[PDB]
């Protein structure tokens, strides 16, 4: 029996991605970036390929690598660029063309997707493998009965009994 | 003796190898068999032994003014890496001299 | 003083939104040469003070040349009165004159 | 064994020590840590209201400081910010025990003070 | 829905508590907010600016605010000779609110039956 | 094996799970994120939130998946009408007394309660009664407590009792009037006290310095590393524009799990004060603002005006590997061989990395049932490492200490306090040796303050003797470990940032240089910085070194760049730039390269990747980012090779093995400029 989030449009997005002929397309390095028509200096900067780690504020795990096949969770970012403030108001002033386009739009299911995207676009890229979460607990308090086992202070000594 | 001479020809001697590589066996043998005596004569000379997985064996020496030479010693023997160190010492006498 | 004028408060690549940190007052700004001088200074991101004697109609072309808060219009300038001159340069470390007849 | 650590011998830089943000009685212990932002540092401003208010106009802090605390029967008070609840703030339930005219409970939404002489005092 | 304005409580304290719902909801990005805790422990704004040249007067800010702090006043004749005069700060918004409070309160006394 | 992985079914899905796992863990392995409020990964099972209720066949009642063990053949259902009904009822019971404080609550936008109510809750409420009003509590200036918001998930109590070990918080009252906090007015003495707010799933516990400052979605999250110590905790930086707003820890089991020192939590405030933005050159009137061209020319003239033996370079605590290697190449290229480190023991020989690292690693340390401490205070050297030590203590690991007896939040055995006691232990005079000689995986750890002793060779020789006698290092195991308290020390050791023997001799007879360069150093001794000597300072904060300096170059702070930093175990980590450069600041290695070009000897590299490749050529492991190699071991040949250094400067049996760290809350200029640390110091001083 197969059941992997089998009650949504995502299946319709699973297929039409594996269409024969359409699934064999390939482009060379920097080739897609030529088709972009953007200024050529865009490819000179460095980019970070990664998945953001789970925030400490919440126990939520949806926007994490745990549901990797469910949602595209690989992000491409750029080095932040010079920023300053408006003399008249104090608002943050900057000239970065690539300021937010990645953190808002660029989302990928696997790291290899972003690798191919950068290669076909010519963006030099860094890979940062996210740390794996640990599910195995500690030896102490391993089970609910460990909160009240004998390991806390050892076996009770029967020396204070009447007649000892 | 070359060991006593290995204090004026260069200012630093650096060694690169791999813990588990087959071609790194010889440099491992040489270091194990010679590090104690190569340091006993000069108790302050910098001899940086560094290792990493998948790397390549090489002997690199630092000279005055930052002059530096390197020789790969992958696939050699303990006697062979000793020979390479000997050529390293040989070039060390014909170097610019600093400190003064 | 030597190069601190053009370097200390320079913020940005040098565009309209950039800040050169330079405060200057130009006299005869609405004149032929002064207009281009002001347009050149402000376009690098500098604060410009423009006091004028002629009409605001002849001076409105200067308003576009600077960003919000960097074009200072001081009407009814009197060259015989030093009060307006003192107000014109009260914040500018640079003074430029093109008043000619 | 395990001797105590002398906290008073620790050297403290004078410049940093004298710019710690402290607070009036208000809603907290007097002189506790006050959260501050980087705004106003370039202009060298160490007052919250001075960041946005100009001149000697009456501050909202002075306005609310002119309202005496309110005496209400019971242990829990309900604050809406207005006579009709929908015109003010969300309803707040504020504890009244252990509160006095000297030490009342101030509204977190509106800043109004309340107290009750019902907790056996 | 006219000129945005900041409202107070009848004792005199600002209604805005810097929950930043107005800035979050604003699709015009015309609201800039900075805030910290006041010296009395109160949670108040340190910078409250709305760009009228950028504000679209949608009133979604007035819909989002749960304390009736930000309101679009019945003032609509506020054109200026320079664009800089329309860069509304906290002080001018508070001035507008203090000016137009009675009319806004009267309108709310009607709009409360619908809002 | 007797089937260590048992099988169950969750919604008709077979999932293989380890024995002793819970239904919560099974559903996690099933790809379901069950709503939960009180359970945590690092804490004991509480099971009072009732939010983990699920349905199991042949069971009439909902079962506590956060606590229910999984039996073989079990069937688990998570979408039945009763499941949703129970979830909605539980949420309603949560929200009836909760105060309507979301507009003023700081956790709005990252509130687990809010999202769980949105998903698993309803939209309407039928509660119209008066709520329960709870007075707030004072625990110190670090955490703001809004007790009325508390849902009594008990996470604070479990955390304080287990991780911190202070056990200062509890549950007072009963029923609805159950109350959380301390019966008396107490200040939270926990050094890892800021983790509770992150562990608090609601706005009841909030960071007082962060209160009412900005919102979660207003921030840009940048994953960074902690440079306040030598452990290098993985953290995320949240900022609004160019200003840092808060810094939060991130998951790294092998380094810091989910924990951060409060020093590394609240020292971001200092980035707003005493900041160097412009180059300064000392004129007749004093230091004045000057261009980078002018400052670089003045520095080049000062450097070239003196002989190579009259130039000294010192590396601070927060200098990165790139700037360190660039400056080392610069000074070497001009015939200078005077190198110093602000972290001390700049003359310590560094030939084998294992000799100055933790060979058991931090996570491999948890395999040891017996641990030996030699003159270290991990509580004030690395509170996260101390917390991991406590976690190891919690399941039978015994710890011995040789040095100053200090509070370490767990029971231990004090063998002694001086090297004579260490010699007695190695001789066989103490019972602790036989316990060491019988332990299957013994561990020995030495702090950096030992390395600051003038007789460090003798102490190392004694430690090696004890390790050999107890077999601490053997096949498949290495309990020998070396730790540190500053990040820049490890990279300097690995890159060979050590003074020449000629410079060591020159110090020995008392030669005094004239050109002194500081790379972000502010805790130098007076003996390395002669008065009347020209000082070239590079940094990002105005401090003691900056004041005495003659030429100042505004550098880059760790929150503004991406520098390489290796922790004491030898794992390469790098920071990340979260906000742009402040003022006219420049890249540190770019600054040094510019100076090299101006002087007349260009560095052969012109890019960040180029200097990193130069580092890799110097030491191959630098390329492996976020990993660690297994260091080689050379047995007693190293010790027998450093015997002469032991002969000179013999052992001092009287000096106790203490910790040189005397001010936890202030160790560097950034800590010395932070307001929050000063507030904590005053609070700890107002308790008497
Ligand atoms: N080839 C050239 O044009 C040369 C120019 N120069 C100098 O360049 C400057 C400008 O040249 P150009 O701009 O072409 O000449 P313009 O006549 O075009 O500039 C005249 C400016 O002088 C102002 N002005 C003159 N007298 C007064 C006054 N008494 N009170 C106030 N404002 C006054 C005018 O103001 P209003 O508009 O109200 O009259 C106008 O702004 C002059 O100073 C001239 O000497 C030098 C050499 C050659
Ligand atoms: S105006 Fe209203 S919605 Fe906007 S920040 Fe203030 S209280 Fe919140
Ligand atoms: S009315 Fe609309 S555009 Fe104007 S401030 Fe409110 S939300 Fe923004
Ligand atoms: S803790 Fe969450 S639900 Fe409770 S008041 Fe704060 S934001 Fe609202
Ligand atoms: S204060 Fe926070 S952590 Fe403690 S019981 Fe209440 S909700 Fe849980
Ligand atoms: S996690 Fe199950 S009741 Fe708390």
């Amino acid at each position: 029996e197969f059941a992997t989030a089998s009650a949504d449009y995502s299946i319709a997005m699973k297929k039409a991605a594996e269409i024969t002929g359409a699934a064999e397309s390939a482009m060379g390095p920097k080739e897609g970036g030529f088709t972009a028509g953007v200024p050529l200096d865009t490819f000179t900067r460095k980019a970070r390929i990664y998945a953001p780690a789970r925030t400490a504020s919440q126990s939520g795990l949806a926007r994490t690598v745990d549901f990797a096949t469910t949602t595209p969770a690989w992000k491409i970012e750029f080095e932040p660029t010079a920023k300053w403030q408006n003399p008249l108001m104090g608002w943050t002033s900057s000239a970065d063309p690539l300021e937010n386009v990645g953190r808002s739009a660029l989302v990928f299911y696997t790291k290899e997707e972003a690798m191919r995207f950068c290669e076909k676009l010519g963006w030099e890229y860094e890979v940062t493998e996210p740390n794996k979460r640990r599910t195995q607990r500690t030896k102490r308090y391993m089970q609910y009965g460990d909160n009240f086992g004998t390991k806390r202070a050892g076996v009770p000594d029967l020396s204070t009994l009447p007649s000892n | 003796a070359w060991r006593n001479s290995l204090s004026k020809s260069m200012q630093e001697l650096r060694i690169h190898l791999c813990q588990t590589s087959a071609g790194s066996k010889g440099v491992r043998d040489f270091i194990v068999a010679n590090y104690a005596e190569m340091k006993k004569a000069n108790p302050h000379f910098p001899i940086l032994i560094r290792e990493c997985a998948g790397t390549e064996a090489s002997l690199t020496a630092r000279y005055d003014f930052g002059a530096e030479k390197s020789v790969n010693v992958q696939g050699a023997t303990t006697g062979a890496v000793q020979q390479q160190l000997e050529q390293l010492i040989l070039a060390g006498q014909s170097m610019p001299k600093s400190g003064e | 003083y030597s190069s601190t004028l053009m370097t200390a408060d320079k913020l940005g690549p040098g565009g309209r939104s950039s800040v050169s940190g330079i405060t200057a007052t130009v006299f005869g700004a609405n004149g032929f040469l002064g207009s281009y001088i002001v347009n050149e200074l402000a376009k690098r991101g500098s604060q410009v003070v423009c006091p004028f004697r002629s009409t605001e109609n002849e001076a409105m072309h200067l308003k576009q040349m600077g960003d919000l808060g960097q074009i200072v219009l001081l009407p009814e300038l009197d060259i015989r009165n030093d009060d307006d001159i003192k107000r014109a340069i009260s914040r500018s470390n640079v003074i430029i004159n093109c008043v000619g007849m | 064994v395990v001797p105590t650590f002398d906290w008073k011998k620790v050297p403290v830089p004078s410049t940093t020590a004298k710019d710690i943000p402290v607070t009036v009685k208000g809603a907290t212990p007097a002189g506790d840590l006050r959260a501050t932002s980087g705004l106003g540092l370039g202009d060298g401003i160490k007052n919250h209201t001075d960041k946005w208010l100009d001149g000697d106009k009456k501050s909202p802090m002075e306005y609310i400081n002119e309202v005496a605390p309110i005496k209400v029967k019971g242990l829990v008070v309900a604050s809406y910010g207005s006579d009709d609840p929908a015109l003010g703030c969300p309803v707040e339930y504020i504890n009244l025990k252990g509160t006095s005219l000297e030490n009342p409970a101030v509204c977190k939404y509106t800043g109004n003070r309340y107290y009750s002489d019902d907790w056996k005092g | 829905r006219g000129e945005h304005a900041l409202r107070r409580y009848p004792t005199g304290e600002e209604r805005c508590i810097a929950c930043k719902l107005c800035e979050a909801i604003c699709p015009a990005q015309a609201i800039t907010i900075e805030a910290e805790e006041r010296e009395d422990g109160s949670r108040r704004t340190t910078r409250y600016d709305i760009d009228m040249t950028k504000c679209i007067y949608c009133g979604f800010c007035q819909e989002a605010c749960p304390v009736d702090a930000i309101v679009e006043g019945p003032n609509f004749e506020f054109s200026t000779e320079t664009r800089e005069e329309l860069l509304y700060d906290k002080q001018k918004l508070l001035e507008n609110g203090d000016k137009w409070e009675t009319e806004i309160a009267t309108n709310l006394r009607t709009e409360s039956l619908y809002r | 094996p007797p089937s260590d992985h048992l099988e169950v079914f969750v919604n008709e899905q077979p999932v293989k799970i380890p024995k002793g796992s819970s239904v919560l863990q099974a559903c996690d392995a099933a790809g379901i994120d069950i709503p939960r409020f009180c359970y945590h990964q690092r804490l004991s099972i509480a099971g009072n939130c009732r939010m983990c209720l699920v349905e199991v066949e042949k069971v009439p009642k909902p079962v506590a998946s956060c606590a229910m063990p999984a039996g073989p053949g079990m069937k688990i259902k998570t979408e039945t009408p009763m499941v949703k009904k129970a979830r909605e009822g539980v949420m309603e019971f949560l929200l009836i007394n909760h105060p309507l404080d979301c507009p003023i609550c700081d956790q709005g936008g990252e509130c687990d309660l809010q999202d769980q109510a949105m998903i698993f809750g309803s939209d309407r409420s039928r509660f119209v009664e008066a709520k329960r009003a709870v007075e707030d509590k004072n625990l110190g200036p670090l955490v703001k407590t809004v007790m009325t918001r508390c849902i009594q998930c008990t996470r604070c109590v479990r955390f304080a009792s287990e991780v911190a070990g202070t056990a200062e918080l509890g549950v007072t009252g009963r029923g609805r009037d159950s109350e959380i906090g301390t019966y008396v007015e107490k200040l939270m003495g926990s050094e890892l006290s800021g983790n509770v707010v992150d562990l608090c799933p609601v706005g009841a516990l909030t960071s007082k310095p962060y209160a009412f400052t900005a919102r979660s979605w207003e921030l840009k999250g940048t994953e960074s590393i902690d440079v306040s110590d030598g452990l290098g905790a993985n953290i995320r930086v949240d900022a609004r524009g160019t200003e840092v707003m808060r810094i939060l820890p991130r998951l790294n089991e092998a380094v810091n799990e989910e924990w951060l020192s409060d020093k590394g939590r609240y020292q971001y405030d200092g980035l707003k004060h005493q900041r160097l933005d412009k180059p300064m050159v000392k004129g007749p009137k004093g230091l004045q603002v000057a261009t980078w061209q002018d400052a670089l020319g003045a520095a080049a003239a000062a450097l070239t005006s003196a002989a190579p033996g009259e130039v000294r370079g010192i590396a601070g605590k927060l200098a990165d590997a790139e700037s360190m290697v660039a400056l080392m190449d610069l000074l070497r290229g001009l015939g200078a061989g005077d190198l110093a480190h602000e972290g001390g023991f700049s003359d310590m020989p560094a030939d084998v990395r294992s000799t100055y690292t933790a060979n058991t690693t931090v996570q491999g340390l948890e395999q040891s049932d017996l641990v030996l401490l030699v003159g270290t205070n991990p509580r004030w050297e690395s509170p996260v490492f101390n917390a991991r030590l406590r976690k190891m203590f919690l399941d039978g690991t015994q710890v011995g200490l040789v040095g100053a007896p200090v509070d370490l939040t767990y029971k231990y055995e004090h063998v002694g306090s001086d090297p004579a006691a260490l010699a007695a232990l190695a001789a066989g005079q103490h019972p602790f040796l036989e316990r060491l000689k019988k332990a299957a995986r013994p561990a020995v750890v030495v702090g950096p303050g030992v390395l600051r002793r003038a007789d460090r060779e003798a102490v190392m020789k004694a430690v090696h003797e004890l390790c050999g006698k107890a077999g601490v290092v053997k096949e498949g195991w290495n309990g020998f470990n070396v730790i540190h308290d500053t990040a820049s020390r490890v990279a300097a050791l690995d890159m060979g940032f050590g003074p020449s023997a000629a410079a060591r001799a020159r110090r020995a007879q008392g030669a005094q240089p004239k050109v002194v360069y500081l790379l972000g150093s502010d805790d130098y001794s007076e003996e390395d910085v002669p008065e009347g000597a020209f000082v070239i300072y590079q940094g990002h904060h105005g401090d003691r070194g900056a004041s005495r300096a003659n030429v100042v170059l505004p550098g880059a702070a760790y929150t503004e760049k991406s520098g390489l930093y290796v922790n004491f175990e030898g794992r390469v980590q790098q920071t990340r730039a979260a906000v742009p450069l402040v003022g006219d600041a420049r890249e540190d290695w770019a600054i040094l390269r510019a100076l090299s070009e101006v002087v007349g000897k260009r560095l052969p590299y012109d890019s960040h990747a180029a200097v990193r490749a130069r580092l890799a050529g110097i030491a191959p492991h630098f390329a492996n980012i976020d990993a660690v190699q297994t260091p080689v071991w050379l047995n007693g040949e190293y010790v027998k090779g450093v015997e002469a250094l032991a002969k000179a400067a013999p052992l001092q049996p009287s000096a106790p093995l203490t910790s040189t760290i005397s001010n936890f809350y202030m160790t560097d200029a950034i800590s010395r400029a932070s307001r929050t640390m000063a507030k904590c110091i005053q609070a700890r001083q107002q308790t008497k």
